[PDB]
């Protein structure tokens, strides 16, 4: 089981030197060649832009050029995914810009250089963009610039506000939104010049912090909830008593406009954490680690899983469906993994399967500087976002299946685990849904792998497996899955009937032994016996019967 | 009702619902004895069983000392068996195949017209086969004599639809596909939405728990007859839900092509259908039964195995009218599901199709539905096979959408009669690693092909058909027709068409 | 003709004009061996007729001869083919080394009954006569004093040469040497011996350049007597 | 694996000949007498009826049986793979033809005595062998006369017909090995059976500096010993000039020779090279082809080459029999709603890949490297198919 991809490169650059003959890859042209034609003719015919198009109202091939200029000129500080075909950068010394797409293509450049004089002129550090304004903070300042809208940036009005912090040395400041104006953090890493995270009102006076904290530890990340809007989640760095590195995990309220702790969780760390990552239902934690581990845990249990990533995982990006993570690098390398952090093979459109556990961007177009950063495009989002520091830009796309009409979720690995019979992977996957959130998708994942194992010839291994798929329902963790015991039992129970059938069939005994007392049936203790009369294993013998009165 | 229907020997056909034009063509079938008693007066000593009595046979019979000579001869110089031969009779060519069993041969011959000669070998492969499912070995069919009366049915229906295909539009589109499709290892299957899937999964899982509290044992202080192995669902043709294994779901649709029941509920409604065999399936108390009913456009097959959790069985049973009873329950609950099942056929559950005519002539969910590349649909009629789990996927009553004209009918007949020849290739790679395969225990060959294709003119365009076989631990068949205009790889097809794609 | 002269230096400067690698050169029709600028070489051309029973070796005498290899299959031939072979030679008479080009003519037993017109083809021009004979066939010597006298025929000045094929197959020898040289004390011919061998380029060179010296001896020197 | 054939008179019974190869190599094995006899014996047995036996196989092998006229049955076993029901019956169909060649029609069909041929049939055996052994030449499966394209289209046909004239002959043609240089309009109007068995009759045999066989015409004078000439100028490359009696061969003398071939010497040797290469050095081949097969389908000739890459593997040898067993499968479904084109793609992983297309009168196939992009392989035969357009 692996995944198929595509990678365009939003270029005119000739410095890629992507080969010719690879189909993976796609480039953009202005006005090593040998089998160009034949690549050119591949993507004509999937219309595909070559050479972009100068018109008069939209020089898209110059506009990109100036794109490319900017991003070797100055560091890109910030880009955002507005709609799913649609995103803005925004670059030091204030120039915006915005592009607009049709799948993974580029259709227009616009370049917005209104900001530029507006500035004060000190280094960005980080910023928000705007449905309505632009939050810009500073290393230098404790200043927070703010952009007012009503080229495109023409309506605009300019003022900053003071920020109560620490005193500038350069500090290496932060900023979050969770609803535009609903809410802003402003954070940074180290009373209210001891304080390291700020809660801001938005008004019409302008920003100001309501309240504000000091962390125990310096933050990893922070992030705003989508199902708790008033809740800001961090991550941070933290030592245990015995030296060694744990991530905290700490969720901090707004109550009356005051930021404090209301929550702490710790996870134990093999190393010290480099990365974190929030998944789509908010209800796991990705950590990477500095000597590659990879460390997930989920917040309604005390379940964790690890595992070994060969790329150093310093950057994270979950697919909003929550059934695939992706571990970036800053060496341009990535590498795809399950929920269940089972690693999934990747490959680059090819005449011929050939998947690999890794992918590295340098094998195929030779890329001169390091990669910052892996969005997906979320406003079905088979694009993720791809952003090297100083360019280029691009996205890569996922081939989809038709017949799952282009949905990529937990139910379809397990169809796709059982496609290709790997059934442990579906296995684990099954234990990472929650019976009590996912019930429709726990009955249907064990459905397909039990229906995949009873048609099969049955093995010591195959008894494993079985066995373990309904011991997903029957030895949960979590004994609160008695709220919902009563909607699952019956098209559960129903497969240990089967399973006991096949076993008994093979004569094993002492696992249909077994599945006849947790299922309970009055009369499945009969075949038990029964069976003993032909083989001389009378291990229930009239046993079977008392059982039956009692039932 | 269909209790009076039931044979002596336990054999029960019960019906209900809501050849002389072959003759001037020559066809045979034969089974003969290999060993010969020369010191017998009698005639046809060698006949076990031919059909038909025809002028059209007889011509064939009188030169049938020509196949024994050959499957004897030939074999001594090859060290292998026959396959076939080809003779011209009255000026028109036929063919022979040959399928040798335990000192007997099967012998089935038809005109060249009709059958090409790969067309033939599974013909003979998939008698052979389904012969031994209603049967067990060859010899109980043919030498019992008494069977004669049934099997000259069998032969007839078989005759029939390879002469006159189709004479037994969708009809006549059913008869250009029936070339290719009949022959794969594997049934038509209907991609559905995975709420119709779970739903048919649970009803249809009902039968294998056999939760029979009104044949407990406690109640009759008797051990149960029969364990329910598994079964299979068909709707309008399409398997839809199966629990059982793929190697009894081929054998059992291969029974319901021979007697015509799946194509038969593919045009008229049946108010009742009820079958019970003994049957004789690849496994290996030994005995096992298959019951199948229809109704509505539905046909629900289980296989029921004696012994085991159940009680042994002795002689030639008739069929258990509670088990019969409880497979007719579920299968009539799940009336109320069949609007649904019916939007999935009006609908296109795979992806859009294009019209052939139109070229000489919401939106985020049809181009998801695009297989080819562009903005332009280009494919025009698909077959996807999974040779793992017996499945495949095909293009249903949107062929019916598509206009049908002068170009696109005889473009539907184009392309299978295409994809024919190019599994003889893929066929013969796959033996040819099986023998390797069991060899471990060539250069320049071109036998181990991946890819083949050809493109064709029309006018009322060009059209392009082309398949691929994949080799690899998941073996699969692809085969694919679309417009020139637009370039494809089959390997970005294949990942978007068989992803998440399971039995 | 200097016997064994090819044995000498100057003799193996010749051979490698014939020889590339090691291995003989096929010339073509009008095609010729290639000279120093400083050598001037008298070429000799001669029209040889090769002639017996079926299975004798003809073809194989040829392509002995001709340096070219010697088929194993009996084919037959099918009508008349000529080999063209070139060879140096120095002559013991003159001092000089002239180059022959000899033509091998051979119809094929069979051909010549079939088409009467293919026996007067051969003899448009024909100057000398290939007479072979099995050393494991008496039949094809006992014959041969009749081939001698009735496919020469009656014709003055033509040259006769026998030859006995398959002598490498000494088990199965029918005709021992006693009885040839009977026969030479009758005929008084030049009687020579082939192996029709079929290990390397000038493996045929070594054992082929003693019948063709001896064949040049006659041709040369009755070409000197014209 | 092994191949035979078998010959026998249709009504005594008695085999004429036996032939065998292995691999392509010919051999001296023949069969068991008694199942000769059931090989012929269940023919016959057919014939006492109107119904006809033309084909049989097992899962290894194929046989082939053809009858013609009133007096010949051919019975061919094969073991090769690739091998195809119309792959023999056109082997058959030059082997037949190569018997009216060397025996004629009027002494094969009608037999009177079974002995005559048993010691004149033993003269087709070189150029049988050389039906079943492996060969350079594609005349024998695909019917069409195997073809070079000259240095020049001036030249060589200016001086072949004046040649031509000065042999008194209205056929003539220069060819290297196998391969028709040029020829003049008469030499081009034979019918098939004998345009492609002519051109394998002389390069089947051992080299020879100059040719006279007996020929019995396929068409027109299958009853009349007409003789093909031929002079084998420069090593691989000789005339045939198609004769009644005259010329003798003695009276082509080299000043005749010299005065017609000399002005060409430079061309010609530069045929020789071009005799494995059906193009000009200079054509713009695609760097993955390994080699071509083109077809005239109306001017009953093609032109074959392994050449084009030299470097990868397959060996010249492996790539002629791609080529070979791909014609065949092209001959049996893309050629007889109208086929244009056909491509294959062959494993273990990046196996060879072949194309072919068509384009109104003329079918190009193509070999090619396994790394080259599949969806590529349409346009890329296209291309080779207009450049090549000019030269045939
Ligand atoms: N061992 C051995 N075999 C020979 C020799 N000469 C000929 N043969 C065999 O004799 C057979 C026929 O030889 P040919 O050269 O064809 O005799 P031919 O005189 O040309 O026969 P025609 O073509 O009918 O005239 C072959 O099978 C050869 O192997 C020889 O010197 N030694």
């Amino acid at each position: 089981s692996f995944c198929l991809t595509e990678l365009h490169l939003w270029s005119l650059k000739s410095t890629l030197h992507i080969a010719d003959r690879d189909i993976g890859v796609y480039q953009y042209y202005d006005k090593e060649h040998g089998n160009l034609e034949e690549k050119q003719r591949l993507a004509e015919s999937r219309d595909y832009p070559w050479t972009l198009k100068n018109r008069r109202p939209e020089k898209l091939r110059d506009s990109l050029k100036e794109l490319e200029e900017l991003m070797q000129s100055s560091p890109c500080v910030l880009s955002k995914w507005k709609s799913k075909y649609i995103c803005q950068l925004l670059f030091g010394s204030g120039v915006l810009v915005s592009l607009s797409l049709s799948g993974p293509q580029l259709e227009k450049v616009v370049i917005d250089r209104s900001l530029v004089g507006k500035l004060i002129s000190d280094t960005i550090s980080d910023a928000l963009l705007t449905d309505s304004f632009i939050i810009l903070s500073f290393l230098a300042q404790n200043k927070l610039c703010f952009i007012q809208f009503t080229l495109s940036a023409l309506d605009l009005k300019i003022s900053y506000y003071d920020i109560p912090g620490p005193a500038n040395r350069t500090i290496d400041r932060h900023l979050a939104v969770n609803s535009t104006q609903d809410l802003v953090v402003c954070w940074w890493p180290l009373e209210k010049d001891r304080a390291n995270m700020l809660l801001l009102g938005f008004t019409q006076g302008g920003l100001e912090v309501l309240s504000f904290v000091r962390t125990e530890w310096s933050p990893l990340d922070v992030h705003f909830g989508t199902k708790q809007p008033y809740q800001v989640f961090t991550v941070e760095c933290s030592v245990s008593v015995d030296k060694e590195p744990m991530a905290d995990s700490c969720i901090y309220e707004s109550v009356r406009n005051k930021l404090h702790c209301v929550s702490v969780t710790r996870i134990p760390l093999r190393s010290k954490a480099i990365s974190c990552c929030r998944n789509s239902t908010e209800d796991k934690l990705i950590v990477g680690c500095e000597d590659s581990s990879v460390i997930l845990y989920e917040a309604h249990r005390g379940v964790t899983l690890l595992a070994q990533a060969e790329l150093r995982p310093s950057l994270i990006s979950c697919h909003p469906s929550g059934a695939i993570l992706l571990v970036g690098s800053n060496q341009g390398e990535l590498q795809i993994f399950d929920i269940a952090l089972s690693p999934i093979n990747i490959q680059l459109l090819a005449e011929d399967y050939s998947p690999k556990e890794t992918l590295q961007f340098k094998k195929f177009f030779d890329v001169s500087s390091s990669l910052v950063q892996m969005q997906w495009m979320a406003p079905i989002c088979d694009l993720l976002f791809l952003r090297f520091n100083k360019g280029p830009l691009g996205v890569l796309l996922f081939k989809l299946g038709i017949l799952t009409r282009g949905q990529l979720g937990l139910v379809d690995l397990i169809l796709q685990y059982i496609h290709y019979s790997e059934v442990y992977e579906a296995i684990s996957i099954l234990r990472s849904m929650d019976w009590d959130t996912l019930g429709q998708q726990c009955l249907i994942g064990m459905g397909t792998i039990v229906n995949h194992l009873l048609r099969q010839r049955l093995t010591p291994e195959r008894e494993a497996q079985l066995e373990a798929s309904l011991g997903t329902f029957y030895a949960p963790t979590r004994p609160l899955l008695d709220t919902t015991i009563l909607e699952y039992r019956e098209p559960v129970s129903k497969y240990a009937r089967r399973l006991f059938h096949h076993l008994l069939r093979y004569k094993r005994f002492e696992k249909a032994f077994l599945l006849a007392v947790d299922i309970g049936a009055r009369d499945l203790f009969m075949d038990i016996h029964y069976l003993a009369l032909d083989m001389g294993e009378l291990a229930l013998a009239e046993v079977a019967r008392r059982r039956a009165h009692d039932i | 009702e269909w209790l009076d229907s039931v044979q002596k020997n336990g054999e029960l056909f019960y019906l209900e619902l809501s050849q002389h034009s072959t003759l001037s063509i020559p066809h045979i079938s034969m089974y003969l004895t290999l060993q010969l008693q020369s010191e017998a007066a009698r005639e046809e000593q060698e006949i076990l069983y031919h059909y038909p009595v025809s002028e059209a046979s007889q011509k064939l019979k009188s030169v049938r000392g020509i196949f024994l000579t050959l499957c004897d001869m030939l074999e001594s110089v090859t060290g292998t068996q026959v396959t076939s031969s080809s003779l011209h009779l009255n000026g028109k060519q036929i063919h022979v195949a040959y399928l040798k069993e335990s000192d007997k041969l099967l012998l089935i011959g038809l005109p060249a017209e009709e059958v090409p000669l790969p067309q033939l070998r599974n013909m003979i492969e998939d008698v052979a086969q389904t012969l031994k499912f209603m049967y067990g070995s060859l010899d109980s069919a043919f030498c019992q004599v008494e069977n004669a009366p049934r099997l000259d049915h069998f032969f007839s229906l078989f005759f029939e639809r390879a002469l006159r295909p189709g004479k037994l539009s969708a009809q006549q589109y059913a008869a250009a596909s029936a070339v290719l499709l009949d022959n794969l290892p594997g049934v038509r299957w209907l991609v559905l939405p995975q709420e119709l899937k779970v739903e048919l999964d649970t009803a249809l899982s009902d039968l294998e728990a056999a939760d029979f509290e009104e044949l407990s044992e406690d109640y009759y202080d008797m051990r149960r007859l029969y364990t329910i192995l598994g079964s299979s669902l068909f709707y309008k043709g399409y398997m839809v839900c199966s629990h059982l294994p793929k190697d009894d779901v081929i054998e059992i649709a291969a029974y319901c092509r021979q007697h015509c029941l799946l194509p038969l509920a593919a045009k008229q409604r049946i108010g009742q259908l009820i079958i019970w065999r003994e049957v004789f399936p690849r496994h290996h108390e030994g005995r096992y039964f298959l019951l199948v009913v229809g109704l509505r456009h539905y046909l629900l097959c289980v296989l029921l195995e004696a012994g085991g959790c159940a009680s042994k069985a002795t002689g030639n049973p008739g069929p258990d009218c509670i088990y019969v009873d409880q497979v007719r329950a579920t299968l009539h609950q799940l009336e109320g599901v069949d609007s649904r099942i019916e939007e999935q056929l009006a609908t296109s559950p795979g992806p859009c199709l294009s019209c052939a005519d139109w070229f000489l002539a919401e939106l985020e969910v049809y181009d998801i539905m695009k297989l080819t590349s562009g903005p332009e649909n280009t494919l025009f009629h698909y077959v996807a096979l999974e040779t793992v789990q017996g499945i495949f996927i095909t293009p249903t009553h949107e062929e019916v959408a598509q206009l049908g004209g002068s170009v696109h009918s005889q473009l539907i007949k184009n392309f299978h009669q295409c994809c024919l020849s190019i599994r003889a290739f893929f066929q013969q790679t796959l033996k040819e690693e099986k023998k390797k395969a069991l060899s471990d225990g060539s250069v320049s060959s071109l036998s181990p092909v991946k890819e083949h294709g050809v493109l064709f003119e029309c006018s009322p365009m060009s059209y392009w058909v082309v398949g691929r076989l994949f080799l690899n631990p998941k073996p699969q068949e692809l085969y694919v027709c679309f417009h020139d205009s637009v370039s494809e790889i089959a390997i970005e097809m294949a990942f978007k068409l068989f992803f998440g794609l399971t039995l | 003709i200097v016997p064994d002269w090819h044995e000498t230096v100057e003799g193996k400067e010749y051979l490698a004009c014939i020889l590339r690698k090691n291995r003989r050169r096929e010339f073509g029709l009008l095609e010729r061996p290639v000279l120093p600028p400083s050598v001037v070489i008298d070429t000799a051309s001669y029209k040889i007729f090769v002639s017996g029973k079926s299975g004798v070796g003809k073809t194989a005498l040829v392509a002995k001869l001709a340096g070219l290899e010697v088929p194993i299959v009996h084919h037959e031939t099918t009508g008349i083919q000529t080999t063209v072979v070139f060879w140096p030679a120095k002559l013991k008479a003159s001092d000089c080394v002239v180059m022959f080009r000899f033509e091998f003519w051979d119809c094929g037993e069979s051909a010549l009954k079939k088409f009467d017109h293919m026996l007067p083809a051969c003899k448009e021009n024909a100057d000398a006569f290939l007479f072979l004979f099995s050393f494991t066939d008496r039949a094809s010597f006992e014959d041969l004093p009749g081939q001698l006298t009735r496919v020469a025929g009656e014709a003055p000045g033509l040259v006769k040469i026998v030859i006995g094929s398959k002598f490498d197959q000494y088990m199965h020898t029918d005709v021992p040497a006693r009885d040839l040289t009977a026969f030479r004390q009758a005929w008084e011919l030049p009687l020579f011996r082939v192996k029709s061998v079929p290990l390397d380029g000038r493996a045929g060179l070594a054992d082929t350049a003693h019948v063709l010296n001896g064949l040049a001896e006659q041709l040369w020197h009755q070409d000197q007597v014209a | 694996s092994p191949v035979h054939l078998l010959c026998l008179a249709a009504s005594s019974g008695v085999p004429l000949f036996c032939r065998s190869s292995s691999g392509g190599a010919p051999s001296r094995q023949q069969l068991p007498f008694s199942v000769i006899g059931s090989l012929n014996g269940v023919h016959m047995f057919g014939q006492n009826l109107d119904v006809q036996l033309n084909s049989a196989r097992t899962e290894d092998t194929t046989v082939v049986w053809k009858n013609f006229h009133d007096s010949i049955t051919l019975i061919v076993l094969s073991s090769e793979e690739g091998t195809s029901e119309l792959r023999l019956e056109r082997m058959l169909h030059m082997v037949f033809g190569a018997m009216v060649l060397i025996v004629g029609l009027e002494e094969l069909t009608n037999i009177r005595n079974v002995e005559r041929l048993k010691k004149e049939l033993r003269a087709s055996y070189c150029l049988i062998d050389s039906f079943l052994g492996n060969s350079e030449l594609i005349g024998d499966l695909t019917q069409c006369v195997d073809c070079v394209i000259p240095p020049e289209g001036s030249a060589m046909q200016e001086t072949l017909s004046g040649f031509a004239e000065a042999t008194g002959t209205a056929f003539v043609s220069l060819l290297v090995s196998g391969r028709v240089v040029a020829a003049t309009e008469g030499w081009w109007r034979l019918g098939m059976p004998e345009a492609v068995l002519l051109p394998w009759l002389v390069g089947s045999l051992p080299p020879q500096a100059a040719r006279d066989y007996p020929v019995y015409l396929p068409h027109g004078s299958p009853t009349v010993p007409h003789r093909l000439l031929t002079l084998t100028l420069l090593r691989g490359l000789e005339l045939c000039l198609l004769c009644g009696p005259r010329p003798p061969l003695g009276q082509l003398d080299p000043q005749l020779m010299e005065r017609w071939w000399q002005p060409l010497l430079e061309p010609l040797r530069a045929c020789l090279p071009l005799g494995p290469r059906a193009l000009p050095e200079g054509f713009p081949l695609h760097s993955d082809i390994l080699g071509l097969l083109l077809l005239h389908l109306e001017l009953r000739r093609c032109l074959f080459t392994v050449e084009p890459s030299k470097d990868k593997e397959p060996s010249p040898e492996q790539r002629r029999r791609l080529l070979r067993n791909f014609y065949t499968l092209v001959a049996t479904t893309h050629f007889p709603q109208m086929p244009r084109a056909c491509y294959l793609v062959l494993g273990p992983g990046m196996g060879w890949q072949l194309v072919a297309v068509q384009l109104g009168l003329r079918l190009l196939l193509l070999l090619l490297s396994p790394h080259t992009p599949t969806h590529g392989l349409r346009s890329l035969a296209t291309r080779t198919l207009q450049a090549l357009t000019p030269l045939l």
